[PDB]
């Protein structure tokens, strides 16, 4: 084991460089959730396109046409439902973890505050017990205080 | 790209909606009291 | 190839969360509470010091 | 995941639903307080 | 003036808004009260060393 | 080679966003904001100074 006061800045230094680190991997999960959801838009507009087709596929009277048209779309559609399900769980899973980071950081100052306190607290005791057994006192007659030392001498 | 514009966001929390709303919800009485004082400033 | 990709794409998202809560164990612990009073949070360990 | 969360909870022991409770009750009448100062302090 | 329109549903949001600042003061006031009274004690210390 | 073109059309204009984004990153985090009040803002740092 070490001194105590020693491990305190030691251990807050990996506890900042550790922060970091989850503020920038959460970023990359918003990534995705933004990507597929741009993705997801493409599908739909694809439908859309074969739908609006349809619209005037049988204008001519040609109703067969059309039959090719709605039954083509229905696999696009699946994919998109599909893809909405997966985004409605992650949308609220990373608002979950945004609250912990925001609060780790919150809870992280309240502690790097105080440790400068303390730190100030050890010196001046350990400071005050070197003096005062330097303190020399004439009263020993002992050789205890150097300056009854110096006395008998 | 959205890496990047991700990191920023979230270090720098941009305003809530609702602080949004009444920023808006202000100007409209200053610009509507300004000219309802306009008119009556002038008539 | 499309049921590969459904795979990586949620990849990305297990890991930030297993970064998440492993970092939130690490925090926790060093959380130095001021209540424990038996050199467990390294606060209270100082001030027997 | 479930794992490492549940150490965390354990070793902190998060506050009990009693606490909530009142924590809650607490913040209706001092909203309520100030509002109803609000409307008296105004008129 | 958020209800000086009459708006009192608005107002509303602004004080439940404000009792999750009002925590943090409080909060702080306290450790300032114990920190307030510590230092004067150790610099009494370095006075009479 | 009509394909050609319509790929380099484009490679300009993404480099601009590129650059405006990672600039834009370099930018904020040197924001130097006044409330960090943890020397992450450089200014609160000298002002602790
Ligand atoms: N009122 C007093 N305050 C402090 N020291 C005193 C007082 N009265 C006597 N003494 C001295 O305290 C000394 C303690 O003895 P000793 O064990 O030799 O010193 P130390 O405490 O440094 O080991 C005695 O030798 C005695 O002379
Ligand atoms: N409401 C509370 N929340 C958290 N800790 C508390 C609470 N009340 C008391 N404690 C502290 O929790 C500590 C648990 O004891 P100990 O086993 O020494 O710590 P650890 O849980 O780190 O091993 C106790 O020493 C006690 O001082
Ligand atoms: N509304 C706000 N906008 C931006 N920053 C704020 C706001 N309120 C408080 N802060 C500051 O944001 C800081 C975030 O803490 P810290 O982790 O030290 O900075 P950083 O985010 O640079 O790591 C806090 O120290 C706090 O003073």
């Amino acid at each position: 084991q070490e001194a105590p006061e020693d491990l305190l800045e030691r251990l807050l230094g990996e506890m900042e460089l550790e922060l970091i680190e989850l503020r920038r991997a959460l970023a990359q999960t918003i990534a995705t959730f933004k990507s597929t959801e741009r993705q997801r838009d493409a599908q739909q507009l694809i439908a859309q396109r074969w739908y609006e087709k349809a619209q005037a596929a049988l204008d001519r009277g040609n109703e067969q046409l059309a039959r090719e048209a709605l039954g083509q779309r229905q696999s696009y559609q699946s994919h998109t439902e599909a893809l909405g399900k997966s985004l409605g769980e992650q949308r609220a899973l990373v608002e979950q973890v945004r609250g912990q980071l925001q609060k780790l950081e919150r809870k992280y100052l309240e502690l790097k505050s105080q440790k400068n306190l303390y730190l100030a607290r050890l010196k001046s005791a350990i400071a005050a017990q070197k003096i005062e057994e330097i303190a020399g006192n004439l009263d020993n007659a002992s050789a205890s205080s150097l300056f009854e030392r110096i006395e008998t001498k | 790209i959205l890496e990047l514009e991700a990191e920023r966001e979230l270090l720098n929390p941009p305003p809530s909606p609702l602080d949004k709303k009444f920023e808006q919800w202000e100007e409209q009485q200053a610009v509507e009291a300004t000219l309802a004082a306009m008119k009556a400033r002038r008539s």
